């Protein structure tokens, strides 16, 4: 509902999840999901401690 | 020839050189020589096709 200013930007931890990402990166709504080093059909088969 | 150590110090030259001439190959498959990782499983696992 409401991100951080820019310059005091806000973090969180996650931990134990399972990360449904390929359900997740087929939304519509996501104007850009550029990935580094990584491939975003590929996040499913990984696992990041 | 018993006691004096090195005495085959020749023989011991050549086996040594062999083995870390393999030593550093293997090592060199550590390397990343710059990609993103220096596993091929992990790049496979992490990375699209092109």
């Amino acid at each position: 509902t409401r991100f951080a200013s820019v310059y005091a930007w806000n973090r969180k931890r996650i931990s134990n999840c399972v990360a449904d990402y390929s359900v997740l990166y087929n939304s519509a709504s996501f104007s850009t999901f550029k990935c580094y080093g990584v491939s975003p059909t590929k996040l499913n088969d990984l696992c990041f401690t | 020839l018993s006691s004096t150590a090195s005495a085959l110090g020749k023989l011991q030259d050549v086996v040594n050189q062999n083995a870390q001439a393999l030593n550093t190959l293997v090592k060199q498959l550590s390397s990343n020589f710059g990609a993103i990782s220096s596993v091929l499983n992990d790049i496979l696992a992490r990375l699209d096709p092109p």
